[PDB]
């Protein structure tokens, strides 16, 4: 069953999304989002985008670390809930996992499912291309074309980031 | 379509129904926002890498940048809240009901 | 002298008055010139001379 | 194929060194040894209290700066394009905007710690 | 706030709205929306009181959810079309998600909950800037994707917004909540006629912007926030009472004022397509907006409410505020009916 | 509506086809009404600042009515151009598709039959 | 909800009372479910039992109104041999209004609901007869 | 004989946060005049550390 490797990684992806979207406590939500980011970078690395996966992994690890510092600082409780300390959190986690595995079982039986779009049941390895790409990877040249072509995108993004820095300075002032 | 598309869309819907029902904590909603952003990023780069649209590879990473352009902003909208009240509960944000 | 303090509009602002009069005169002569050239070019196009 | 094998091997070697460290020796657990350590005296309060941070502004600045320099990472590959003047101008503009943002943070006393 | 930083932030807001208006790429639309939200957040945090923090938090959460839905619909359209041209969509689910996102961005009911609270928690300058300028980009995006919106969804949203705004405007004494509910009702009025002829939608947008700006600027000049100070305004300057009376009579859709300009012609576009029940219901519901406008005029101008002793000192100090374009804006909002075919320039 | 018509040459206030139309006269009644709007604006500007409304700032009222006349004249030019475009497009489509707009006979009242409903 | 209205409207009037009554009951139950869902969303009940009691009460009230309206309309259409006549729908609307008054345990609400829902049902039958459109497909 | 003009009874109806009060809208105080609330300073909870003998 090694041909469904991306499908298994996506199953772990939705599992982690169910794990942190039930909102037990932001520490374990951060752990679930770290796991989800890892399997997501694995998925996009399996599709060939190694640079994009490594970049999103690094960015979300840094963001989740700053988040963890914030929740240790500010959003804390005397008795944090791991997953089973609250009935509603454990309940919604259980139904999320149950719905995910029900969808897995249904798509693994007749190889077809209808949830609002229509989806197949075969592994994604069919939709790959059969030819080679020469002496370059397409994603690397595509992101490297940001400076040679996307001047407007670079300008508006740099202005947005500078304005964001100014906004962060202005909001947390107090007077 | 395929299968991983279905799984990523299911993850997006899971994070959406996680976001829309708050649990008296702002950081959890911010984590849900980051999760939906991650799911959108993964779906976009999956479609782009499948369809060999190379010139759109500038799209997702640039997209990821604007994630912080709200996400860090959300943290800056929390500290004043955590200076107004001792905690960050969303039930304390009910002064604008009159 | 009546007021115990100097009003900010006690004397007319001469530069503002001159700017207003110049702007009004320039706009009037520009509109007249534009209308004259418009009606002349309209008569040229249709040949209604 | 090899990367997950290496990951599983290292994970197995790490996780075997605790079950060896647990089930091997003679254990003697009472309700005085496993108390939290606070230099011989019992602590006041809990360790789950709000730990009021000071460098929140620099944390948000790092949140922006990590990805705003991650935009600068394809600059090696961007040296291989035919159009070079535009690439050089855009890269210099990006790092100049980074420097302007850092200088604005520095001048407005944003890097200093609160209280 | 430093004036240089304020000018830079306002220019960033204008640049974001312009970027949404002039771009031919969906990613640029989303980038402009994000820049607009990021640069419009600290305007509401101008005075640094807690109510600004609640208003900013609620606005940020709603706008972030709307932006997420917009980007999801954009990605689905990319999947089903393989392009990025800002035009009609090729998936009904993407059209539904974009309509929901733009309804949340416009504050249209049943996504109207944040509008009166955000409007009440922020000053009058940020409130005017929000309720007038921030309602330009989503209307342009709705203008661009005209052959894609489901008719039933947008019509249900319009009638729901009109009814909910008309019902909600009755039970308010704060002026900002009244303006927010009026904005919701006008939002429903503009999106009711969008699929038939968007020139009437642009006309209604221009008229609504002019009247809302006039009312907000009169509120600046009188320095009023509640109904009681607006009533008290008759002692300081009766000309302001005359101006707010004729303006509130204009916004009630009463001829021969310019507020009868959009609505009437909106009806003129619904009967040509054989829809007679909906404009009748919409006018009957706009009677409620006329009702609380009449209540405001009764409190303010047509009756002489009691005042206090200290207002005597305010008789010795004339107004020195920068009432920018107020007489021109009042004249435009009141006496624009006989120039009705001017709207032909909007085609 | 005419958006595709404004597709090849966008962001033009008055194209090259707008100059073949007769410009509005300076004695147009709509232009006089817009000048009266400017005069009303000048009166309100004098009134809201506690000035004598018929004497204070004659240059201000003159600039008000001048700017109003300028903008109104250009807007009226654009409106006339757009209505000419509408009529031209309608007549061109009527001429281009004769089968979709067939002529109908004009029966005299000696041939057509109308039911009579008495009032009594 | 498109299939429910189409299921109710394709049954001939005054022919099968039970299927029409069941379809009207389903329509009323769906509307009551929507109303109760919004009620328990915006106004939080103090307990789960109170919430499910309110949901059941709203659904039962709306289902009873719809069932009695459909039964009375079909009975009137069978008794009068006038299937395409709005007066049967007026009678059914007044019967539903009396049901609403009985459920609310008041008389003035029953009379007002009779009048207004009879006018609304007569207007609905009028629009179905004349082919009126409420959400008109744009054509010009 | 004079023209009737409103007193404090007619003017005090609009002085509330809502026009028609209900059971739910019973504790709804009006907003402050300057919209600036008192800071409601809670206990800051400075953490107590035992720099102990060991
Ligand atoms: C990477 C570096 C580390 C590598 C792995 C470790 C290398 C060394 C492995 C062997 C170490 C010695 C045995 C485990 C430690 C025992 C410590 C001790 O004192 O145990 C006392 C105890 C005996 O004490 P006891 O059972 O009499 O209990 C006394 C305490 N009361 C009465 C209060 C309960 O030993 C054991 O329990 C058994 C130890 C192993 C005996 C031999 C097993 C088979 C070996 C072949
Ligand atoms: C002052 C209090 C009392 C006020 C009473 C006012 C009049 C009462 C009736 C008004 C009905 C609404 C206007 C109808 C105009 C019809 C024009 C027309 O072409 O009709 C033919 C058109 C025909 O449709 P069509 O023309 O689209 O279709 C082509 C023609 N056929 C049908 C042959 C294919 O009729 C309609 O479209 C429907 C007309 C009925 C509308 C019912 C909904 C409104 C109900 C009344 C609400 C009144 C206000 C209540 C609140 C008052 C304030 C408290
Ligand atoms: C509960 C807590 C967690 C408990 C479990 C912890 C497990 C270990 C966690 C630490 C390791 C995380 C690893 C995350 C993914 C790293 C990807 C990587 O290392 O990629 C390197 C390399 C990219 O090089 P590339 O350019 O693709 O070369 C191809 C041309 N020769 O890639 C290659 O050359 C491709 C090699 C095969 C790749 C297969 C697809 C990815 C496999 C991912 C496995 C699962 C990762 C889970 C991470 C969880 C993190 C919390
Ligand atoms: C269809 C829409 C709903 C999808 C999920 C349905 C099952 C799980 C929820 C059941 C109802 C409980 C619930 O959501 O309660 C609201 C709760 C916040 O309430 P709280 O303050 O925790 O406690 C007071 C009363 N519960 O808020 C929460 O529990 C929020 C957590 C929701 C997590 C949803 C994601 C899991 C997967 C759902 C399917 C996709
Ligand atoms: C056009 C050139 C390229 C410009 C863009 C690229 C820049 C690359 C480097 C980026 C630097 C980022 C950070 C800059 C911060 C400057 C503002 C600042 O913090 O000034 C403070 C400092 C005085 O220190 P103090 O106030 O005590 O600081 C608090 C704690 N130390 O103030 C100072 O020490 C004075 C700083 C300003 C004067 C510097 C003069 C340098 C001259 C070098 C030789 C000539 C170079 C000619 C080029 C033009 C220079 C303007
Ligand atoms: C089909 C698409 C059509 C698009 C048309 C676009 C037209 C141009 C853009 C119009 C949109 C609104 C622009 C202005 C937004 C609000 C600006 C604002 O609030 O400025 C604040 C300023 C404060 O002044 P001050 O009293 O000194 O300060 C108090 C302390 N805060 O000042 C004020 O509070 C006073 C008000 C200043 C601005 C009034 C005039 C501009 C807005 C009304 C439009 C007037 C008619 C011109 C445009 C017609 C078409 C809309
Ligand atoms: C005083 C107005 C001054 C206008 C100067 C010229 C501005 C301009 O270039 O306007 C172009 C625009 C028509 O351009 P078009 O491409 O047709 O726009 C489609 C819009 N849906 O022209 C127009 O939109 C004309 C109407 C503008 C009205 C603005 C105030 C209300
Ligand atoms: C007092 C307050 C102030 C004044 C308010 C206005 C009062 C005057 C207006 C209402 C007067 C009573 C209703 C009108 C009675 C006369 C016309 C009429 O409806 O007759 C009953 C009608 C007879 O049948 P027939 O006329 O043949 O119907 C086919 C023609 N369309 O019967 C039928 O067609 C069957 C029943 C049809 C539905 C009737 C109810 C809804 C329509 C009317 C409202
Ligand atoms: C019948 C009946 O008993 O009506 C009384 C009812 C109030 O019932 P209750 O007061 O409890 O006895 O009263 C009601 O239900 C309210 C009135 C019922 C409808 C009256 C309709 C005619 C009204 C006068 C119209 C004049 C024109
Ligand atoms: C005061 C308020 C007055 C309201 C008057 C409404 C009049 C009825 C309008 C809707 C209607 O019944 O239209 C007739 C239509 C049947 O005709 P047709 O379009 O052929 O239906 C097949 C579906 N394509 O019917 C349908 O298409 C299905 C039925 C629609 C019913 C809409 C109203 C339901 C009840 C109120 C909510």
């Amino acid at each position: 069953m090694m041909t469904y490797i991306v499908f298994i990684l996506s199953i772990i992806f939705v599992m982690g999304f169910v794990g942190f979207s039930s909102k037990p406590s932001p520490i374990y939500g951060g752990l679930g989002l770290i796991v989800s980011g890892g399997v997501g970078c694995g998925i996009v690395l399996n599709f060939g985008g190694s640079f994009l996966g490594l970049m999103v992994f690094l960015i979300y690890l840094g963001g989740m670390m700053v988040v963890f510092g914030y929740t240790t600082a500010m959003a804390t409780e005397q008795y944090p809930e791991v997953w089973v300390s609250n009935k509603v959190v454990l309940g919604t986690f259980i139904t999320g996992l149950l719905m995910e595995f029900l969808m897995v079982y249904y798509v693994l039986k007749d190889k077809e499912v209808e949830i609002v779009f229509k989806f197949n049941g075969m592994g994604d390895w069919v939709i790959y291309d059969t030819g080679d790409s020469g002496f370059f990877s397409e994603e690397a040249m595509g992101i490297a074309a940001l400076y040679s072509y996307g001047t407007w995108l670079v300008i508006v993004t740099g202005w947005s980031l500078l304005i964001g820095v100014v906004v962060i300075m202005e909001i947390t002032r107090g007077n | 379509m395929s299968l991983v598309y279905m799984n990523i869309m299911m993850a997006f819907t899971v994070s959406l129904t996680g976001l829309l029902m708050y649990r008296s904590h702002l950081m959890s909603s911010l984590l849900c926002l980051e999760g939906m952003m991650l799911s959108l990023f993964i779906l976009a780069t999956l479609m782009i890498l499948n369809s060999h649209f190379t010139l759109a590879s500038m799209m997702p990473i640039i997209l990821l940048v604007f994630a912080a352009c709200e996400a860090a902003l959300g943290l800056s909208l929390l500290v004043m809240v955590s200076n107004t009240y001792g905690t960050d509960y969303v039930q304390n944000l009910n002064l604008l009901q009159c | 002298k009546f007021y115990i303090q100097e009003p900010p509009h006690g004397s007319p602002n001469w530069l503002k008055v001159g700017l207003t009069l110049g702007t009004s005169a320039f706009l009037w002569i520009y509109l007249i010139k534009q209308h004259n050239e418009d009606v002349l070019e309209y008569k040229r196009r249709n040949g209604l001379e | 194929m090899n990367l997950m094998i290496t990951l599983l091997t290292n994970f197995t070697l790490a996780t075997l060194l605790v079950t060896i460290a647990f089930w091997l020796p003679q254990l003697n657990v009472y309700s005085e040894k496993t108390s939290p350590y606070e230099c011989g005296f019992d602590p006041m309060g809990s360790a789950r209290l709000p730990f009021s941070m000071k460098f929140f502004l620099v944390a948000i600045t790092f949140l922006l700066f990590d990805l705003e320099i991650a935009l600068l990472l394809p600059l090696p590959w961007a040296s291989q394009t035919t159009n070079l003047n535009t690439m050089l101008t855009m890269a210099l503009l990006l790092i100049f905007l980074l420097a302007v943002s850092l200088a604005y943070e520095w001048t407005q006393k944003g890097l200093e710690w609160t209280e | 706030m430093n004036p240089i930083i304020l000018i830079i932030i306002l220019m960033t807001v204008m640049l974001g709205t312009i970027i949404v208006m002039i771009s031919t790429h969906w990613l640029l639309i989303w980038i402009g929306f994000e820049m607009n939200m990021l640069a419009i957040i600290p305007i509401m945090m101008k005075k640094h009181n807690p109510r600004a923090t609640e208003a900013s938090t609620k606005y940020f959460l709603t706008q972030s959810t709307a932006s997420m839905l917009l980007m999801m619909a954009i990605i689905i359209n990319l999947m089903f079309s393989g392009q990025w041209t800002v035009m009609k969509l090729f998936n009904p689910m993407a059209s539904m998600l974009m309509t929901m996102a733009l309804a949340m961005k416009l504050g249209m009911a049943p996504f109207h909950f944040w509008v009166p609270e955000v409007t009440q928690g922020i000053p009058l300058s940020s409130g005017l800037i929000l309720l007038t300028w921030q309602k330009l980009a989503p209307m342009s995006v709705l203008y661009q994707i005209l052959p894609s919106i489901n008719l039933d969804l947008i019509l249900t949203l319009s009638i729901l917004s009109i009814t909910i705004g008309g019902w909600g405007g009755l039970n308010q004494t704060q002026l900002r909540k009244i303006m927010a509910y009026s904005s919701i009702a006008h939002m429903g009025w503009m999106t009711a006629v969008l699929l038939y002829n968007p020139t009437m939608t642009l006309l209604n947008l221009i008229i609504y912007i002019i009247m809302t700006s006039t009312m907000f600027t009169l509120f600046m000049a009188n320095s009023t926030t509640t109904t009681l100070s607006l009533s008290h305004t008759w002692n300081k300057a009766p000309i302001m009472t005359i101006l707010v009376l004729i303006t509130l009579l204009s916004m009630g859709g009463l001829p021969p004022l310019s507020g009868f300009m959009p609505k009437w012609m909106i009806i003129q576009e619904m009967t040509k397509n054989d829809s007679i029940i909906l404009p009748t219901l919409m006018a009957i519901t706009a009677l409620l907006n006329l009702y609380f406008y009449m209540r405001l005029t009764y409190s303010t101008a047509l009756t002489m409410f009691p005042s206090t002793n200290n207002m005597k000192m305010k008789w010795q100090f004339p107004t020195t505020k920068r009432m920018t374009l107020l007489p021109t804006m009042t004249v435009l909002s009141t006496m624009l009916l006989p120039l009705t075919p001017i709207l032909s320039i909007l085609e | 509506m005419m958006t595709g018509r404004q597709a090849r040459a966008p962001l033009q206030f008055l194209p090259d086809e707008a100059r073949s139309l007769p410009p509005p006269k300076l004695t147009d009644p709509r232009l006089a009404y817009i000048g009266f709007l400017g005069y009303c604006s000048g009166l309100i500007d004098n009134a809201i600042r506690r000035r004598p409304v018929l004497s204070a700032g004659l240059h201000r009222q003159f600039l008000y009515i001048t700017s109003f006349v300028f903008v109104g004249y250009y807007l009226l030019k654009r409106q006339d151009y757009m209505y000419a475009v509408r009529d031209h497009d309608m007549f061109s489509y009527i001429k281009s598709h004769p089968e979709d707009f067939p002529e109908k006979d004009k029966k005299t009242y000696r041939e057509v039959f109308e039911e009579f409903h008495p009032v009594r | 909800a498109k299939t429910l209205l189409h299921q109710y409207w394709d049954i001939p009037e005054g022919t099968e009372c039970h299927r029409k009554t069941y379809a009207a009951t389903s329509i009323g139950g769906a509307s009551g479910l929507v109303v109760s869902a919004y009620s328990v969303a915006l106004k939080t009940p103090t307990s789960f039992l109170e919430g499910v009691a309110r949901t059941g009460r709203y659904t039962f009230t709306a289902a009873a109104i719809g069932a009695i309206f459909g039964l009375t309309s079909c009975i009137s259409a069978q008794v009068r041999e006038k299937p395409d006549d709005p007066l049967n729908y007026l009678i059914g609307g007044c019967a539903g209004g009396l049901t609403l008054g009985a459920r609310t345990r008041s008389y003035g609400i029953g009379a007002a609901a009779c009048a207004y829902m009879g006018l609304t049902a007569a207007l609905v039958k009028m629009g179905q007869l004349e082919g009126w459109k409420v959400f008109a497909e744009p054509k010009v | 004989a004079r023209q009737w003009q409103p007193d404090v009874e007619w003017a005090e109806q609009y002085g509330g946060a809502v026009m028609y009060p209900t059971k739910e809208t019973a504790h709804w105080k009006p907003p402050p005049w300057n919209d600036v609330d008192p800071p409601k300073d809670t206990l800051v909870s400075n953490l107590t550390l035992n720099f102990g003998p060991q």
